[PDB]
Parts: C-alpha cells; sequence; structure tokens
C-alpha cells in the first residue's frame, strides 16, 4: 500500500 | 428496448471517454521523444505514453456510474489491477490492421512490434497482444460497446484485494445488463452474433495479457537502470520492487 498519486487522481 | 437508466449510463460513459481520449493525440508532444536506432531506446517514450494513459484511465474510471460509491481502497485495487488491461483495450482505437501497428497521427507516434520490443518486452507478450488487437478490431464494436467494455473491465469483483465484492458485482451487473440490452436493441444481426460472449472472452484474453505484462515488467523494473527510465506513477501503479 501507500498509493498517494493514484489516490490524488481519484479525488 | 433500453431503459432510461441504461441510456443514461451509455451517455455518461461516451462522454467520459470523449473527455479522456483525445483522438488527435496532441499531448504526445510532451512525452520524452521516441528513439529508433539493446539500449531499450523506446522505453522513455512508451513509459510516458503508458503513464499518461494511466491518468486518463483513472479519469474515465471516476465517471463510471456507481464507481464513486466504492471505498477509496477498492477504487485503488480495481485501478491497480485493471489499468494495463484498459490501456490495451483503449489502444484498439489507434490500432490498425493495415500494418499491425498503433497509429497515433504521425510516423514518430506509430508503434509497431519492434518499438514495443525496444521497450523491454518479448514476443511472449507482443504476439498475443497483437492477436488480441486483431480479434478486438474484428468485432467492429460500436463506440457504446467499447466504453461499456472498458467499464466492465475496471469494475471486476474477482480482482485480488477486493473487499466489498458484492457491491463491485452489483455495479458490474448493471453495466453488464446495459451491454446485453444494448446488443439486443441496437446491434443488428449478423454482427451481433454471440457478441456479448465474444466481448467477455476478450476480458479473459486481457487477464493473460495482464499476467504476462506483470512478469515482463517485474523483470524489466528489477534492473535499476530501466526503472530509472520509468515515471513515478508507473512505479506506483505497476510496481517498484527494485
Ligand atoms: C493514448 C492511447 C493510444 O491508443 C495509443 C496507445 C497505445 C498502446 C500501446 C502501443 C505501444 C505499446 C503498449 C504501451 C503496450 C506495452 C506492452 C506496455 C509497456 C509498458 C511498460 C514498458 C511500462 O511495461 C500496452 C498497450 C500498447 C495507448 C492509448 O491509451
Amino acid at each position: 500500500k501507500n498509493h498517494p498519486m493514484l489516490m490524488n487522481l481519484l479525488k | 428496448k433500453l431503459s432510461e437508466e441504461q441510456q443514461h449510463i451509455i451517455a455518461i460513459l461516451l462522454d467520459a471517454h470523449h473527455k479522456t481520449y483525445d483522438p488527435t493525440y496532441a499531448d504526445f508532444r510532451d512525452f520524452r521523444p521516441p528513439v529508433r536506432m539493446s539500449p531499450l531506446s523506446m522505453l522513455p517514450h512508451l513509459a510516458d505514453l503508458v503513464s499518461y494513459s494511466i491518468q486518463k484511465v483513472i479519469g474515465f474510471a471516476k465517471m463510471i456510474p456507481g464507481f464513486r460509491d466504492l471505498t477509496s481502497d477498492d477504487q485503488i485495487v480495481l485501478l491497480k489491477s485493471s489499468a494495463i488491461e484498459v490501456i490495451m483495450l483503449r489502444s484498439n482505437q489507434s490500432f490498425t490492421m493495415d500494418d499491425m501497428s498503433w497509429d497515433c497521427g504521425s510516423q514518430d507516434y506509430k508503434y509497431d512490434v519492434t518499438d514495443v520490443s525496444k521497450a523491454g518486452h518479448t514476443l511472449e507478450l507482443i504476439e498475443p497482444l497483437i492477436k488480441f488487437q486483431v480479434g478486438l478490431k474484428k468485432l467492429n464494436l460500436h463506440e457504446e460497446e467499447h466504453v461499456l467494455l472498458m467499464a466492465i473491465c475496471i469494475v471486476s469483483p474477482d480482482r485480488p484485494g477486493v473487499q466489498d465484492a458484492k457491491l463491485v458485482e452489483a455495479i458490474q451487473d448493471r453495466l453488464s445488463n446495459t451491454l446485453q440490452t444494448y446488443i439486443r436493441c441496437r446491434h443488428p444481426p449478423p454482427g451481433s452474433h454471440q457478441l456479448y460472449a465474444k466481448m467477455i472472452q476478450k476480458l479473459a484474453d486481457l487477464r493473460s495479457l495482464n499476467e504476462e505484462h506483470s512478469k515482463q515488467y517485474r523483470s524489466l523494473s528489477f534492473q535499476p537502470e530501466n526503472s530509472m527510465k520509468l515515471t513515478p506513477l508507473v512505479l506506483e501503479v505497476f510496481g517498484n520492487e527494485i
């Protein structure tokens, strides 16, 4: 885990 | 006939694709340039191409009706496992059977079997990939079916790591039923012959492509000098065990 870029693009 | 919700879903997915797939490929100017003379000379250009494509895949995914009702963790799992598959699927729009290549507007941005080789990949992936592209072309999908397929691909309950499988399944079934109904109501025979089943089969092809891509990417990225040529988003999504 730790997926900060994917997360950001999601919201 | 198609219900109003089903028409709604179709209209949403069409728009979501139009907003995330630029058919002039104008953004390709921002990528590290392609070099065709090994060195793996096509890896910086294609790494950027895939990286860009992940962002677009995410943009499309967020607009899938029901997708927003999932937890952010499950959103993450679905995107991490499907991204390579939807890139291969969406790439069919640029793919051409004239010469078995992906034609993105110009000679610089035309990618053939050997360009993909020059990114660290073997025929073990490239041959089934091309075959996929051909089988998919030959379905002659309506744009409506294409966008439904990419959506159904993303919202797949069996993906490793999924928590609320039931909710992902319900979201998929709704899209699935929209596809089946669209085929019966708007796709004329003969082209519609066993079309759903042939589309579900393409999703099975994608699972193998996904696996094979994972193996070659794993091997490609272990080597710190190749990994150096990737983007941070590609490392995050595909992996960074180097
Ligand atoms: C922008 C858009 C256009 O249709 C162009 C396009 C093409 C996709 C291609 C042709 C080049 C090779 C691609 C990028 C495939 C290779 C196997 C991916 C390699 C990625 C990597 C080196 C990071 O392992 C997947 C799908 C193929 C993507 C699609 O998103």
